[PDB]
RNA sequence: AAAUUAUAAC
RNA sequence: GUUGGGUUUUAAAAUCGUUGUAAAGCAGAUUUGUUUAUAUAUUUAAUUUUUGUAUAUAGUUAAAAAUUAAUAUUAGUACGCAAGGAUUCAUU
């Protein structure tokens, strides 16, 4: 039993009961805040969202341009993606092959 | 041969590995200048 | 040991050899050779062993200095029909170099020709003592 | 650049030199920045 | 056409005993080689950077160009292929008579009458070779 | 203290692939990558009009094939006559520009080939031949600019 | 690897005068360009200017918008800022799709327009499903999605594994293996997957269990002509001297000795597709697979390759949660010659010869 | 790539797959003619028991059909009976054949010309509504 | 370059393509083993970390001034340069990809301060053909009536952007008179204050314009007072520079130069005339001192 | 390979220089040497002294 | 042209 | 001062202790955390801007010279083929 290896037969069940505790501690406080004053400061979104970032385009030190890519996912999208069906693909989609050897920018 | 310096561990991750050959007498009981990982 | 090499889960172990009579697959390289066939690289054949050996051929062969254009008689016939694999393994004498070398009967820029008047298999027997003689006085002995 | 770069923070171009002495209580006031003095 | 203009090209750079020759049908592997009797390595070297313009406007492909060693130097317009000797270096080797001498290679070339004839082979030396059979 | 190696240059100037069946040269006649490069004192015939004895030219290089590249190999190649005239000298180290071999070689367009004899022509230190007139027909790998813009491009290739 | 960084930019240089963009500050409420001013004044420690109004963080900031509200065409590359991309659709250095199951058919060899010769392995893809998804406690990015095979009678199944087709409803498969998804390339349960799936020219991962070869030796095994030093930290002598050094006692870990020799998971990342039939659900690949005919192979698709994503703004893009067909779609009109999808080439010249 | 990821030279297994594949160095006989004689575990082959030498494993094949012959049956042991009922089946594909060389090609096999004639005696007549497999192979519940 | 057609690119023009899949190359892809779990389709996300997604649950990491827990710390720079609410992670753990659940919030672009809608302002379109230090560059992207002082005659908002030249010549941009006083009698009192003043005045006869370096005088005060400078500007208002304890030649010449080019840039928006400085005699015979 | 484990030719750390003789760890596993002032194979590698910079020379 | 090789290849 | 050439370590090993290698025969499902024999980054040829710089000519990038790999939740003393590669091709 490594010591890196009985840190996480320990820990990883109590990470586990964690970060669910937290996501709990988060609905109390969102419906709280929900019965609190609406509109007000209140710790960023308190309905279950994760305030948007807007500072993600960057021009590092080399004086090069960095960009920090960021995605989110709203329960409600993920959950009507696994009930609902997708569109029809447009024929010129798949008709079309992936082609070959990726064109420069020429 | 003639066995100098010997070498008293203490544990380990708490000694330094330069602390162990140290209480000699010398030039050691100091700060190694430049260290390896 | 430390790597498990062999690996027994039921994805792997599994094997689709009960079902694939499902999947005609016979029936596809027909309609697979067909298309080369629909396409320019090969036209329809039913050789027959003793008819193919010792007919001649025209071949060509593309390339791009200029095509090689060489005469040279058929002595294997891989496949005896239309299918895919093809194959003829000609003979070829150009000039003072001799030639045996294998068509895969598919390749579009690879095209050639048979003819059977002169391919009579008495012909085929005098063709391969001619490489027999090239072959084995070529050693360097 | 050279190294970790810090910018003082500036001010309007005309704002920006001498500028008033002019307080609330403990607190340096301005129409622009406020600044316990 | 395209081989008459290398002519109209070469001939004005005062290139010497040059000879054309459709090689085409023979044995070889172009079909026009042509050839050409400059002095100077440096007068080999523009007749050869010279018909490659040529080849870069009408005939836009022009791939490629060497950079030195030009005692005999060779431009090749794919098929067209455009030899450049020296002065001497022809009185080595063909300049004409292995292409002129050249039968039109021909089907029913299976070992004629013994092929030791080479009135291109024997202008340059002798070249014993032995006709094989299944003896 | 550990030997770690011998002769270590045979390992700079040979391809030596390992046999484990995956890594494995094979007979050639399966794919490109054929096999067996051909890496010894060979007695390869030469053809182009010289004293070049015609049925020897020992070899020197530990390595001779296309699907190893012979278009930039650099392979020497000594001259062993067993009779010349009774022009070269029956002791000269030329280049070489490899022709065919009787390996059957399999081509990137399952074209299988193989000659009677493997020949070759004996080349310079600038890569120009040293005959005139090659009685031989070369192989599709003699295209490079490499052996082209010197060699006659003798005749009819394969 | 050398050529496999990102552009190197740490978290202590993303500040105010580094943004591409206005930097914004957080207030709460809403956005702003100036920093929080605490409300207890006796925070506010000395020379820190708790600017209510700069102009030049408002002015050059004033004619951004405007530039952007009134000339849309040259700050279009400036309309991700405030307006990001939505979820689903398809982002493409984001969104990874699922595979399916194929199993291996036969083998042939084909040739483009050039006088190439591939050497050809037809993939039967029969009756994939996805049977079911599944996420790590609703972990972020641990999505699964598991995607059946060969419709299979309930007769052949041990009963502990039908029992769990027997949940989903899906139709009693043959196997069932999974890819990790992203949570925008979902699909419902149950929907019957395409073989067009696949774009002809994409590069697809395979991975299946190579033929089984027993027990074999070094010499077939790792056969090899000398080697197995890997001496590493031990010491040794080199220029003689103050030498005392240590050798071996013990076969350290990672030996080359007989074993097994294949029965493993094998994985090509590489391979691209050549051929799809849509109509007997057929894909070729131009490599030969070390599997014995009938195994399954979980098909995925190479992410990225030689620094460039597969999908992405120049090359086609997937159908993206799956391949939907149309609803007269009957494959069963057309003959097999007439289902066919092939491939560009895939080299740039004739390989007898050279690069022109 | 092109040349398979094996080449020519490696053995595969027993129980294997069929994993296949161009290959030029196969069939050394008339293969599947009633008298194959080739033997091994890859499927499309006879299961090799244990003989001193591939010609004493003939030998041992010879006369366990010619005892099958004169009495219908036989008690054979090990890897024996798959190598026999497949046997016992060739020489009744052998029997319907009937023609002049049929005789001649049985009368090779076994030790014992007279047997031949009954083996062309009965089976046509008797295995004549028979497509195939006509020979049982019952494991018997005992053991040597 | 070409049409974009790839047949038409190879049979044409010979760009040969990098072989992206067929290729004996390296065909450069990590995470083929090292990156255990989903990955994302952008390239090199997890590179600088050791080619590793293991870890990252954990919230706190090693951090420099202005990384992850550094944000209740202060500091002057990002206190006012980064919101706090924004610290990411540490130093090399740059989060060139980051994934979270939750709906997604926008908080609103912030609005305009003191700006009275139903204003139309008038716009000016920079340009680069323009100097680069033409007044022209300084004066705001968007006018404002709201901005323009009218209690002075100004027909333009004021410039908020000033030229960061460190000033070491003088001239008359758009001055009209430079005095100075000083005091002979002063003799220990302020012994620098009077070295700079004096300085000052042989600082500024060099000054840098075509005018008669005469628009700077030198007074001789009996009145004992601390020297004292005055600049007057064309318009006629006047600037008193600040003779602290301790401020030389150099510094002065830097304070009136940034109060110089406010006076010109609100000259320059009261209408009146600009002298463009140019290359003339002093461009040169500095020139020389290379 | 992040963990590290790079060790160099054996030396761990080395002190200050003190004139021509610089010390060091040589941390593998034993020694032998000797030794200019005295020369005594001297088992003791968990201290060497160079001399100058040659590693022929040490103590 | 010979009986040989080595072969640590089916 | 007499004086100096030598430098190196073994010849049938049931492994018989550790070692590592593979393995315990079907798991619907690689991979929250262990551990990395994993191993090269370049000697070449031929191009593309022989143009930059100098009297001769770079410097970058690509094509070509070879095989890719994931551990542990299910009932067991035949051949994992009833074998002659079809999960019974017709019945006996």
């Amino acid at each position: 039993d490594s010591f890196k290896e009985h840190y996480h037969r320990v820990h990883l069940p109590r990470r586990l009961a964690l970060q669910r505790y937290i996501k709990r501690e988060e609905a109390r406080l969102s419906r709280h805040k929900g019965k609190a004053v609406a509109a007000a400061a209140a710790a960023g979104v308190q309905p279950g969202e994760v305030a948007y970032k807007y500072n993600r385009w960057w021009v590092s030190n080399d004086h090069e341009f960095v960009h920090q890519f960021a995605f989110v996912e709203d329960p409600d999208v993920t959950r009507e993606k696994r009930n609902t069906l997708p569109l029809v693909t447009k024929e010129n989609i798949w008709k079309e092959p992936q082609q070959t050897f990726f064109l420069p920018f020429a | 041969a003639a066995a100098a310096a010997a070498a008293a561990a203490a544990a380990a991750a708490a000694a330094a590995a330069a602390a162990a050959a140290a209480a000699a007498a010398a030039a050691a009981a100091a700060a190694a200048a430049a260290a390896a990982a | 040991g430390y790597t498990r090499e062999r690996t027994n889960r039921h994805f792997f172990v599994s094997r689709a050899n009960a079902f694939f009579s499902r999947l005609p697959i016979s029936r596809i390289q027909r309609a697979l050779a067909m298309e080369a066939i629909k396409k320019g690289s090969m036209k329809p054949w039913k050789h027959t062993k003793e008819q193919i050996i010792g007919s001649p051929i025209t071949c060509n062969f593309e390339y791009n200095p200029r095509p090689v254009r060489l005469i040279g008689t058929v002595m294997d016939a891989h496949t005896e029909e239309t299918s895919i694999k093809g194959g003829l393994k000609v003979y070829a004498r150009s000039e003072e170099a001799n030639m045996m070398l294998w068509i895969p009967a598919g390749n579009p820029k690879l095209k050639y020709e048979v003819t059977a008047a002169k391919g009579s298999f008495e012909h085929y027997l005098d063709e391969r003592s001619k490489w027999d003689e090239a072959w084995l006085t070529g050693r360097a002995r | 650049f050279q190294s970790e770069p810090y910018f003082e923070e500036e001010i309007e171009a005309y704002r920006a030199h001498h500028r008033p002495d002019v307080y609330v209580y403990k607190y340096n006031v301005s129409p622009t920045h406020l600044s316990l003095r | 056409e395209d081989v008459k203009e290398i002519a109209n090209i070469l001939s004005s750079l005062k290139v010497r005993d040059l000879c054309c020759v459709d090689v085409s049908e023979k044995t070889s592997n172009f079909d026009y080689m042509m050839f050409g009797t400059c002095e100077g390595a440096r007068h080999i070297h523009l007749a050869a950077w010279a018909v490659q313009d040529a080849d870069k406007v009408h005939r836009i492909s022009k791939i490629k160009r060497q950079q030195t060693d030009e005692l005999w130097e060779v431009v090749p317009v794919g098929r067209i292929v455009v030899n450049l000797m020296v002065e001497s270096f022809r009185e080595e080797m063909t300049l004409e008579r292995k292409w002129a001498v050249t039968r039109s290679m021909d089907p029913l070339a299976a070992a004629n009458a013994p092929i030791s004839e080479g009135r291109q082979v024997k202008a340059h030396g002798l070249w014993t070779l032995t006709l094989n059979l299944q003896d | 203290g550990n030997p770690v190696n011998k002769t270590w240059f045979r390992h700079n100037l040979i391809i030596r692939r390992k046999g484990s069946y995956r890594s494995r040269w094979g007979n050639g006649t399966e794919g490109y990558g054929a096999g067996v490069p051909l890496s010894d004192q060979v007695k390869l015939h030469c053809v182009d009009n010289t004293n070049c004895k015609h049925v020897r030219l020992i070899a020197k290089a530990t390595a001779e094939r296309f699907a190893h590249c012979r278009v930039f190999p650099a392979v020497a190649h000594r001259v062993s006559v067993q009779r010349f005239k009774g022009r070269v000298k029956p002791g000269n180290i030329y280049w070489v520009c490899l022709f065919t071999r009787r390996q059957t070689n399999t081509r990137m367009s399952g074209l299988q080939t193989n000659f009677d004899r493997n020949t070759c022509i004996i080349m310079n230190d600038q890569r120009v031949p040293l005959g005139t007139r090659v009685m031989y027909c070369a192989g599709r790998h003699v295209n490079h600019k490499y052996h082209l813009k010197a060699v006659v491009l003798a005749n009819f290739f394969v | 690897w050398y050529r496999c960084y990102p552009s190197l930019m740490e978290e202590k240089d993303r500040d105010m005068y580094h943004c591409y963009y206005p930097y914004l500050f957080d207030h709460g409420d809403k956005m702003s360009l100036y920093p929080k001013i605490p409300d207890n004044p006796r925070e506010w420690q000395v020379e820190q200017l708790q600017t209510t109004y700069d102009a030049i963080r408002e002015d050059k900031y004033d004619a951004f918008v405007r530039l952007r509200a009134k000339f849309p065409e040259l700050y279009q590359d400036t309309y991700a800022w405030d307006n990001p991309p939505p979820f689903g659709e398809f982002n493409m250095f984001y969104s990874v799709r699922f595979g399916m199951i194929g199993v291996k058919a036969f083998t042939c060899k084909d040739y483009d327009d050039l006088g190439n010769q591939f050497d050809c392995t037809a993939f039967w893809f029969p009756d994939n499903q996805i049977v079911k998804h599944s996420t790590r406690n609703g972990d972020v990015g641990t999505d699964k999605v598991y995607v059946g095979a060969m419709n299979v009678p309930v007769e052949f199944h041990k009963p502990h594994v039908a029992a769990f087709y027997k949940a989903a409803g899906v139709p009693v498969k043959h196997v069932s293996a999974g890819f990790p998804v992203t949570p925008d390339a979902y699909a419902p349960v149950g929907t019957k997957l395409d073989v067009r799936h696949f774009k002809p020219g994409q590069e697809v991962t395979i991975t299946f269990q190579n033929t089984d070869y027993g027990y074999q030796g070094v010499m077939f095994r790792h056969g090899f002509d000398g080697g197995y030093v890997w001496l590493g930290d031990s010491k040794w002598q080199r220029r003689p001297g103050c030498m005392g050094a240590e050798g071996q006692k013990r076969i350290y870990p990672g030996h080359r000795m007989a074993g097994q020799t294949g029965a493993s998971a094998e994985t090509y990342d590489g391979v691209p597709v050549w051929r799809i039939d849509y109509k007997n659900s057929l894909i070729y690949l131009p490599t030969l697979i070390d599997a014995d005919v009938g195994t399954y192979v979980k098909f995925r698709d190479t992410i990225n390759t030689k620094g460039y994503t597969l999908w992405n703004e120049h090359r086609g893009t997937p159908p993206f949660p799956t391949f939907i067909p149309s609803e007269e779609e009957d494959l069963s009109k057309l003959a097999t010659d007439e289902g066919q999808l092939t491939s560009p080439p895939l080299y740039m010249y004739f390989r007898d010869e050279f690069a022109a | 790539g092109r040349p398979p990821p094996v080449m020519g030279h490696a053995k595969r297994m027993r129980f294997a797959g069929v994993d296949d594949n161009p290959s030029v160095t196969h069939k050394p006989w008339d293969t599947s003619e009633p008298l194959m004689a080739d033997y091994g575990w890859e499927r499309g082959k006879l299961p090799k028991f244990r003989a001193r030498s591939p010609f004493h494993r003939q030998q041992i094949a010879r006369r366990m059909v010619t005892e099958l012959i004169r009495k219908d049956y036989v008690i054979v042991g090990g890897a024996r009976a798959p190598a026999l009922r497949i046997l016992a089946d060739h020489v009744v594909e052998l029997a319907k054949a009937g023609d002049t060389d049929s005789r001649q090609q049985l009368a090779y096999f076994l030790h014992d010309p007279l047997m031949v004639d009954k083996a062309f005696d009965e089976y046509p007549r008797r295995f004549r509504d028979m497509n195939a497999k006509y020979a049982m192979m019952t494991r018997l519940k005992g053991r040597r | 370059p070409a049409s974009h057609y790839t047949f038409a690119n190879l049979k044409k023009l010979g760009l040969c393509a990098p072989q992206v899949a067929l290729s004996r190359q390296p065909r450069l892809r990590p995470h083929v083993g090292h990156l255990n779990g989903l990955v994302y389709p952008l390239p090199y996300y997890a590179m600088w970390r050791g080619n590793h997604d293991k870890y990252t649950y954990n919230q706190a990491t090693p951090a420099r001034w202005g990384e992850g827990n550094t944000n209740t710390m202060y500091h002057q720079h990002y206190a006012h340069a980064k919101c706090p609410t924004d610290y990411g992670r540490g130093g090399r753990e740059f989060q060139f990809l980051s994934v979270k659940r939750g709906k997604l919030k926008r908080k609103p672009l912030p609005t305009v301060q003191y700006v009275d809608p139903n204003s139309k302002p008038q716009w000016v379109f920079k340009s680069w053909h323009n100097p680069l230090s033409a007044p022209s560059m300084w004066e705001r992207e968007v006018q404002y009536p709201e901005h323009t002082p009218a209690h002075t005659g100004a027909k333009r908002p004021l410039a908020v952007v000033a030229p960061k030249t460190s000033h070491k010549h003088l001239f008359l941009m758009h001055m009209e008179k430079v005095t100075v006083t000083v005091s002979p009698l002063l003799f220990g009192y302020g012994h620098t204050l009077q070295k700079a003043a004096l300085d000052f005045y042989r600082r500024g006869l060099s000054a840098r314009s075509p005018f008669p370096s005469d628009k700077m005088f030198l007074y001789y005060s009996i009145d004992h007072i601390t020297p004292k400078i005055e600049v007057t500007w064309l318009d006629g208002s006047v600037y008193v520079p600040p003779l602290i304890e301790g401020v030389k030649a150099q510094d002065l010449i830097q304070m009136v130069m940034e109060q110089a080019w406010l006076a010109a840039d609100r000259m320059s928006a009261e209408g009146r005339v600009l002298n463009p400085i140019a290359i003339d005699d002093y461009k040169w015979e500095q020139l020389i001192a290379f | 390979a992040a963990a590290a484990a790079a060790a160099a030719a054996a030396a761990a750390a080395a002190a200050a220089a003190a004139a021509a003789a610089a010390a060091a760890a040589a941390a593998a596993a034993a020694a032998a040497a000797a030794a200019a002032a005295a020369a005594a194979a001297a088992a003791a590698a968990a201290a060497a002294a160079a001399a100058a910079a040659a590693a022929a020379a040490a103590a």
